[PDB]
């Protein structure tokens, strides 16, 4: 099971930047797919999954709008789309695997990717 | 050759017998054939001798 | 006598692999250092399984 | 003058044993052969021998 | 393991041969049952998994 994910980019602030997931070794529909970032120098924050299945999205607080989650079933590759970037948003975003249990996820993350760097300056 | 509970004399490439299993005392015994071979003469003619 | 369960969530299931699972010995013929065809039920490699 | 192959040779066996199971008690024929009444075609009896 | 179907090759023995002669067209499974005094209610409700 690997979770690869885009390389690191760097953007001037104001623009909107995409960063893709893939994964592979598993039954993409079976589980769902939650999302985590890092800034440097600090812990880990949480902005919500996607369901594999329908795809519907659920944003947490602080994150509507701006980031865009969406996927596909062919391809089979995840999708992070951030619009309108400043300084605040330069951290590195790992995908988290949450298996499907229903309405209420649990907190076991077993695998995760290698994470995708950006960094917002002039 | 161990042999699992479930199963009777095996086989070999030739589907003939190599090993069976015993009916009374449950062990495992090898089959091979016995000896045998070709036979060649040789004469000096029926000239000579 | 028989009693109904309660209190428990319906879901759909879910899918995996199975990685070359499935595999039986197919006769109780004892066989050393040889390749075996057989033509038998078998799970195929690399299936869906519930 | 020369070679020829004209036959082969084999070890005659010396005598004969013969592996049968530990087992003295008789199949019940008569139970399925002297039956009081027999079921119908339909709905045939089924009996293990062993 | 944890919570996958772990990767890997076994071959199955032989366990035993039930001659029934039934028609099967559907199959369930039989799951167990905990009851303590952590589960409250009655039979079709005070059960844990
Ligand atoms: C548990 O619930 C089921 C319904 O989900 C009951 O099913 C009965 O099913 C038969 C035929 O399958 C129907 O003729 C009956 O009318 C159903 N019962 C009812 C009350 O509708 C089942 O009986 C329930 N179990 C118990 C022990 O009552
Ligand atoms: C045997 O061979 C000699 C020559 O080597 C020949 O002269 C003779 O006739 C042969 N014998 C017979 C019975 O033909
Ligand atoms: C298993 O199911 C998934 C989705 O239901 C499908 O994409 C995949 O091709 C299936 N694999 C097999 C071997 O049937
Ligand atoms: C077994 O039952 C099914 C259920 O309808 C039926 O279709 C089938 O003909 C029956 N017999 C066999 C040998 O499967």
């Amino acid at each position: 099971v690997q979770l690869v994910q885009s390389g690191s980019e760097l953007k001037k602030p104001g623009a909107s930047v995409k960063v893709s997931c893939k994964a592979s070794g598993y039954t993409f529909t079976s589980y769902a797919m939650n999302w985590v970032r890092q800034a440097p120098g600090q812990g880990l924050e949480w902005m919500g999954w996607i369901n594999t299945n329908t795809g519907n999205p659920t944003y947490a607080q602080g994150f509507t709008g701006r980031f865009v989650f969406s996927l596909d079933t062919s391809v089979s590759t995840a999708y992070l789309q951030i619009s309108s970037l400043k300084t605040e948003d330069t951290a590195v975003y790992y995908c988290a695997r949450e298996l499907w249990f229903g309405e209420l996820l649990s907190g076991d993350f077993d695998y995760w990717g290698q994470g995708t760097l950006v960094t917002v300056s002039s | 050759k161990k042999f699992l509970p479930f199963q009777q004399f095996g086989r070999d490439i030739a589907d003939t017998t190599d090993a069976v299993r015993d009916p009374q005392t449950l062990e495992i015994l090898d089959i091979t054939p016995c000896s045998f071979g070709g036979v060649s003469v040789i004469t000096p003619g029926t000239n000579t001798s | 006598q028989c009693v109904n369960l309660t209190t428990r969530t319906q879901l759909p299931p879910a899918y995996t692999n199975s990685f070359t699972r499935g595999v039986y010995y197919p006769d109780k013929v004892f066989r050393s250092s040889v390749l075996h065809s057989t033509q038998d039920l078998f799970l195929p490699f690399f299936s869906n399984v519930t | 003058k020369g070679i020829y192959q004209t036959s082969n040779f084999r070890v005659q066996p010396t005598e004969s044993i013969v592996r049968f199971p530990n087992i003295t008690n008789l199949c019940p024929f008569g139970e399925v052969f002297n039956a009081t009444r027999f079921a119908s075609v339909y709905a045939w009896n089924r009996k293990r021998i062993s | 393991l944890v919570r996958d179907l772990p990767q890997g090759f076994s071959a199955l023995e032989p366990l035993v041969d039930l001659p029934i002669g039934i028609n099967i067209t559907r199959f369930q499974t039989l799951l167990a049952l905990h009851r303590s005094y952590l589960t409250p209610g009655d039979s079709s409700s005070g059960w844990t998994a």
